[PDB]
């Protein structure tokens, strides 16, 4: 009984959470009604694992998830959908006054009326814990909730709990594509506030996943269900060692160590190679020598930043299925002998490994195929600086004419804070430059 | 929940309001008597955005009419959708303004704005939350312009933190809907630029051309023009009344479209418009909409966007669709026609989506655009204003009803300063 | 459209405050003479700034100690002299809550600022010219901005739970913008001016905050209209020439980071209203600085009422002084940098002050 607590903030968070708990439910057999025909069928079992789920004497397994938001258009789909008899009715919807895509509303004005309830709910889900391990936020840069509420929440949780992991997932803004013209402000501000309180922040980018879904699965008209299912498989792969039996198990405290060298450079990138439909499920062997060489391809990442424009700095590879630990070592070795994948002269290892025996599930009427083995790689590399610089440039083009600043000011934000966030984020680019200069 | 308070100031506002109610009801399933008669459930869930409950599952609308003359109220009462309104919200008078702003902002309107604000208070305080108002008025008159501007002023003095969106009609360039237009229009712009958060500009000539060119209508009544205007008024609130993948309330559009406060005057548009015969030859996919929305013909603003640069654009879609298509299409539209956009806004497009489409179209949309091409509409008004003010062509009727000559120069200076504010960015730096 | 002119800028550091001493705050500001230098505490980078005038009030013992009787004779005396020469004049403040911008202008009962010294030098200099050839007349006004609404300061409110008369602005075609219902009272002796200023200071809105126990949460303006009628060569009756002048003394408020100076309710609202007013004036200065560089630029005055009622002072026809009050604290370092940045961006403004006289003959 060691427990992790999921928190979902915003439309994107709630959608990724729905896609994630669908996967968990189809994995353990735990159903929408909270009842599991696995403990009361064979004569015993612990299939619904109590790390992400809970238990009630009536067989109802209520999950550990708040599903926070500030607009009832999203949570009411859960409350009036299939997974209504599963969650706790304390979903912490406000019903009122969406943030309108600014950081100041969801950090000062409307957020402060709602955060104490969320903290009380987290405390109530953490007092029946006999020692938890960490949190998992699902926020989206390019909004008011994902940018401000996550900042306030990781700021309050760095005061009460303190010595606990506070990992997060983040929809990195695409450079060209974007569904908002006020997102760079919120992005730099959240990277100013969610820096000294968080530990690791796994980034994704809807453009790269569009491209890979087009190239591999052959979908020309994808919608966010298929995107969130990939992200659900990723968050399952990074949360399986607690939830299933394995050989070389990874805990949540081991991401802060092998991946966050400096306390500010903790912005890695996810990748999940065996993305193949049922048609291409055949004609491929799908061994580790193919997978791990596909996960490092530039055209299979989840962020739109070429790894070849920078040196790799750390990598955590987490496998699932029939993996014999000789193909993994051979794959890492033949990946090390390549001249494109370039490592820095203070991390020769850079190849953390993790194995698990439970294969991945499959959603009916889905998009992916039944593959006996899966892989998920999380890379901390120095290319991200370029992407950050792009956003930084946007911040310098729009702030130099005080555009949109009345809206942030109207919710109490103090322009000096914007300049401070800019100067703070520039030093991080300078740090990414420092960590490429090889030793003398 | 979010709740809009409709107001209908003048004849045009009343007609558009009736058509919009006759549009939103058939969308939510309400009948003329007030009862629910539907097929789905997502209608009654967010019905409080526009409606209230009376007693027996009856649904009355949150409309608050105002009109100095008595005819339009009786036309809206005796019409088809007239038995559903609240009769105590009819707040009219007699002895209309007479195409005089002075007789609709100081003398006659001063006697009835109190009653209209009483109804506004009664209907607003009932609400749990409040997202803003939604007025419809027509420059070129005294009831609409005067009374609506005074009401906006008094509301923004009372309820400031909300949005006083209004779907104003502007005067056409060539034909004159009324002789003394520039006085009233310039004064209304003086009383709107500083007392609003968003505003929409509709013009009759653009809608005539849309009716004749795309829809292939040779005799379009006012009802068709209005039926071409309630469309976007629905599309704006579609992401509040219905669910979707990417939601966008009015405040989100306001934050993303108004980079500087005064520059909130926009150009609206609808997507799938076609003749009753040429519908079986067209493909109901997304790029056909996206090229039917950016064209300089669908825009009701009577100002070609090609003569300026889109500072901002916003697109509210409604249907089962793929977001890759929408995002990539907006990206390639920005890349192709880069000269018609700006460079210091890197991404100059906002997207927003619903999932419950319209009554008969599998795929609908709505477009809003802040461009520098709308400075022409005010340049024209100011030129007419100078031509008619340099020797005081029709001014003595405005002074006698309590006004002076300095307010006119104030409004002229403000309108010209706004034109200059747009022209500062019309030119590539 | 007469003679050219330039904006005068002056900087002023305050000594430590109690909240800074309790927090063990360091000295991140130093003078290398007439200049200003800031060293970030972490020792990563330096910045330097040069102005036309600099002051120092960190301690009473250093050399070059610029006190209240010194900033006047360095900055304000030229304004009174150019007023007697006919020109218009403005002096306006800038800074952060607690920086000392309602201590340099108004002052204390035992440490007068410019306002209780300007209108005294006025009368000490008029007594030397009380002859029958130049006859003077002085009118005063003292108004306030609160929550983007104008208010009059020198008016006895009627007995009621809420009596603060809202007023409106209006654009004159020739002169410029102005206020309606303004009590443009008359002044003859200091005994009346001091009383009016006492009533104003009483009526100005005040409250307690974390950075100032007596914070002023409104934008105050003190206007003096001076007119001197003079005799010249004429064919008939004498005393026909007239020279006019306006003297504006403007006390602004601070940015007020709403987290540190924690407050909720009306205080937060007027702080954000104050913040919006401060946010448009920086835009205005950045737009007026780019006039001299040779670029076409818009100068938005109508996004805030303060800039709307001070168009003549930033640009227009007025020789203008900018007093930038800063802090030596290491915690209040970014805001001080922003103040100095807006100051050096305000130096580059060029205005056109013209001697204003109507012969009427
Ligand atoms: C199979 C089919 O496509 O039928 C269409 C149709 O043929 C056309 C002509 C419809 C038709 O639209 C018009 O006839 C029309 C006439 C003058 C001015 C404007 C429109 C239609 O009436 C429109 C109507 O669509 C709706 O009802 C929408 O819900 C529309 N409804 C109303 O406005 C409405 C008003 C009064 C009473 C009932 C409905 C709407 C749009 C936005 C938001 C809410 C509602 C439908 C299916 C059609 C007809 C009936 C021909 C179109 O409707 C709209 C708003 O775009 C015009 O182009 C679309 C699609 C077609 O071209
Ligand atoms: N991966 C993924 N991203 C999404 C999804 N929906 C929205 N987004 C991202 O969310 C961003 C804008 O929405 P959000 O940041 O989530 O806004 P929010 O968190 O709901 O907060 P609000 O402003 O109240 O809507 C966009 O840049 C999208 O890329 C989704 O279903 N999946
Ligand atoms: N676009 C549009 N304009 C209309 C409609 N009905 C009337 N108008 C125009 O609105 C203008 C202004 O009329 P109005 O101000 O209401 O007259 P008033 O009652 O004296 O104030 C008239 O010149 C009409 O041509 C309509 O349905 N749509
Ligand atoms: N030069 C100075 N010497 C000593 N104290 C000063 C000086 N300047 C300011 N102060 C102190 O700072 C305070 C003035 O700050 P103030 O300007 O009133 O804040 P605000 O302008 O934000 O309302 C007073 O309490 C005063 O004692
Ligand atoms: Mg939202
Ligand atoms: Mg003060």
């Amino acid at each position: 009984m060691r427990e992790c607590i999921s928190i979902h903030v915003g439309q994107a968070g709630v959608q990724i959470g729905n896609a994630c708990w669908e996967l968990y439910c189809l994995e353990h057999g735990i159903q929408p009604d909270g009842q599991m025909p696995s403990d009361k069928t064979i004569g015993g079992g612990d299939d619904s694992f109590n790390t992400f789920f809970s238990e009630t004497g009536a067989g109802k397994h209520v999950p550990r998830a708040v599903f926070v938001d500030l607009e009832p258009t999203v949570i009411d789909e859960v409350r009036t959908g299939t997974y209504r008899q599963l969650f706790h009715p304390e979903q912490l919807i406000t019903g009122k006054e969406d943030a309108a895509n600014n950081y100041a509303r969801g950090h000062y004005t409307i957020g402060k009326e709602i955060i104490d309830l969320v903290l009380d709910r987290i405390r109530k889900l953490a007092d029946q814990c006999t020692g938890l391990q960490g949190f998992l936020v699902f926020h989206s840069f390019g909004g008011g909730t994902g940018s401000g509420f996550t900042s306030l929440l990781m700021e309050r949780l760095s005061v009460d709990y303190g010595k606990k992991s506070k990992l997060e997932f983040s929809i990195y803004p695409a450079p060209q594509v974007s569904t908002a013209v006020v997102e760079p402000y919120n992005s730099i501000l959240t990277t100013h506030t969610t820096l000294e309180h968080s530990d690791c922040a796994f980034m994704v980018d809807n453009e790269a996943i569009y491209d890979i879904c087009r190239r591999n699965l052959d979908i020309e008209r994808p919608t966010y269900t298929n995107l969130n299912r990939l992200i659900s498989q990723i968050v399952s792969s990074i949360t399986a060692s607690l939830r299933f039996d394995g050989a070389l198990n990874v805990d949540l405290t081991e991401f802060q160590t092998n991946l966050v060298p400096y306390p500010r450079i903790h912005f890695p990138l996810a990748t999940y190679a065996p993305v193949i439909s049922a048609e291409k499920a055949y004609h491929e062997q799908l061994s580790v020598a193919e997978i791990t060489n596909a996960c490092f391809e530039p055209a299979n990442q989840m962020v739109k930043c070429d790894p070849r424009h920078g040196k790799y700095m750390a990598c955590c590879l987490l496998y699932r299925g029939d993996v014999v630990p000789k193909d993994v070592n051979a794959a890492i070795a033949t990946i090390k002998t390549k001249r494109s994948i370039q490592f820095v002269d203070w991390c020769p290892t850079g190849f953390k490994v993790g194995i698990n025996y439970q294969p991945p599930t499959v959603v009916p009427g889905g998009d992916l195929a039944k593959v006996q083995r899966a892989v998920c790689m999380l890379s901390n590399t120095t290319a991200i600086a370029e992407a950050w610089a792009r956003l930084d440039h946007k911040f310098d083009l729009m702030y130099a004419k005080r555009a949109f600043v009345h809206w942030y000011v109207g919710e109490g934000m103090e322009e000096g804070e914007f300049s401070e966030a800019r100067e703070d984020m520039a030093a991080l680019e300078k740090d990414y430059e420092e960590v490429g200069v090889d030793s003398v | 929940m979010r709740e809009i308070v409709h107001i209908q100031a003048g004849q045009c506002g009343n007609q558009i309001g009736a058509k919009f109610w006759e549009v939103i009801s058939d969308e939510h399933g309400i009948d003329p008597t007030g009862s629910y008669h539907g097929d789905s459930d997502l209608q009654l869930e967010r019905i409080n955005v526009y409606y209230n409950e009376a007693t027996g599952n009856k649904y009355v609308p949150r409309a608050i009419l105002v009109d100095l003359e008595p005819g339009t109220m009786d036309s809206v009462r005796s019409g088809p959708f007239g038995q559903i309104f609240r009769p105590d919200n009819f707040v009219f008078g007699q002895s209309g303004a007479g195409n005089n702003w002075a007789k609709g902002h100081y003398t006659e309107g001063a006697e009835l704005v109190d009653s209209v604000l009483d109804v506004v208070r009664k209907e607003s305080e009932s609400c749990d939350c409040l997202q803003g108002f939604q007025l419809t008025h027509s420059l070129g008159g005294g009831t609409g312009s005067g009374m609506g501007t005074l009401l906006i002023s008094k509301i923004r003095e009372e309820y400031p933190d909300r949005i006083m969106n209004t779907f104003s009609v502007m005067p056409s360039p060539k034909v004159s809907d009324t002789v003394v237009e520039p006085y009233n229009a310039t004064l209304s712009v003086h009383q709107l630029v500083e007392n609003t958060d968003e505003t929409y500009c509709i013009d009759n000539e653009a809608l005539y051309d849309i009716c004749f060119r795309t829809l292939k209508l040779t005799t379009p009544t006012y009802g068709d023009l209005n039926h071409l205007v309630s469309a976007t008024m629905s599309g704006v609130t579609t992401c509040l009344r219905f669910p979707g993948q990417l939601n966008a309330d009015l405040r989100k559009l306001a934050v993303n479209m108004v980079p500087f406060p005064r520059l909130h005057f926009f150009m609206p548009g609808f997507a799938p418009l076609t003749s009753r015969g040429s519908q079986q030859y067209r493909a109901l996919t997304v790029p056909e909409l996206t090229q039917q929305m950016f064209d300089s013909k669908n825009m009701m603003a009577a100002c070609d966007p090609r003569h300026g640069r889109y500072l901002t654009v916003a697109a509210i879609f409604r249907g089962r669709m793929s977001m890759k298509e929408v995002d990539e299409q907006m990206l390639n539209v920005q890349n192709k026609n880069s000269s018609y956009f700006v460079e210091w806004i890197p991404n100059n497009v906002k997207t927003a989506v619903c999932d419950i489409p319209p009554r008969g179209l599998k795929m609908s949309a709505t477009f809003i655009g802040n461009s520098t091409a709308i400075q022409e509409l005010f340049k024209r008004i100011s030129e007419q204003f100078t031509a008619m003010f340099r020797r005081k062509a029709f001014l003595h009727w405005y002074t006698g009803e309590g006004m002076d000559e300095m307010e006119f120069t104030e409004a002229e200076s403000n309108m010209n300063d706004l034109v200059s504010e747009y022209q500062q960015y019309q030119d590539a730096t | 459209l007469g003679s050219n002119s330039q904006v005068t800028v002056a900087v002023r550091v305050r000594p430590f405050s109690k909240r800074e001493k309790t927090e063990k705050a360091s000295q991140v500001v130093f003078t290398n003479g007439e200049e200003i230098t800031v060293e970030h505490p972490d020792m990563k980078q330096v910045y330097s700034f040069i102005y036309d005038v600099s002051f120092w009030s960190f301690d009473e013992c250093h050399p070059g100690y610029a006190s209240q009787t010194t900033v006047y004779e360095t900055l304000a005396a030229p304004l009174l002299d150019r007023a007697f020469e006919g020109y218009n004049t403005c002096l306006f403040a800038y800074g952060q809550t607690g920086s000392g911008k309602s201590y340099t202008m108004m002052g204390l009962n035992e440490e007068p600022g410019i306002i209780p010294r300007f209108c005294e030098d006025l009368f000490a200099q008029i007594a030397k010219k009380q002859t029958s050839e130049v006859s003077y007349h002085l009118e005063m006004s003292f108004f306030e901005v609160y929550n983007e609404k104008i208010h009059d300061l020198l008016v006895c409110k009627g007995e009621n739970g809420q009596r603060k008369q809202p007023l409106r602005a209006r654009e004159h075609p020739v002169s410029g913008p102005y206020v309606e219902g303004l009590s443009m009272n008359v002044v003859s002796s200091y005994s009346d001016i001091q009383s009016w200023l006492e009533l104003g200071n009483k009526q100005r809105a005040t409250a307690a905050t974390g950075m100032n126990d007596k914070s002023s949460r409104s934008h105050s303006v003190f206007t003096l209209v001076m007119t001197q009628t003079k005799t010249e060569v004429v064919e008939g009756e004498e005393h026909d020439h007239r020279i006019t002048s306006r003297i504006n003394l403007v006390d602004l408020a601070g940015s007020e980071r709403c987290s540190t100076a924690h407050s909720s309710g009306q205080r937060l609202k007027e702080g954000v209203s104050i913040n919006k007013s401060l946010l448009t004036l920086g835009k205005v200065i950045s737009a007026l600085s780019e006039q001299a560089n040779g670029k076409r630029v818009f100068i938005p005055y109508r996004e805030s009422t303060l800039t709307w009622l001070l168009k003549e002072s930033l640009g227009g026809n007025s020789k203008t002084a900018m007093i930038a009050t800063v802090s030596p604290a290491a915690s209040n370092i970014e805001e001080t940098l922003s103040t100095l940045r807006y100051a050096t961006q305000a130096r580059l403004i060029v205005n056109i002050a013209k001697v204003n006289e109507d012969m009427n003959a």
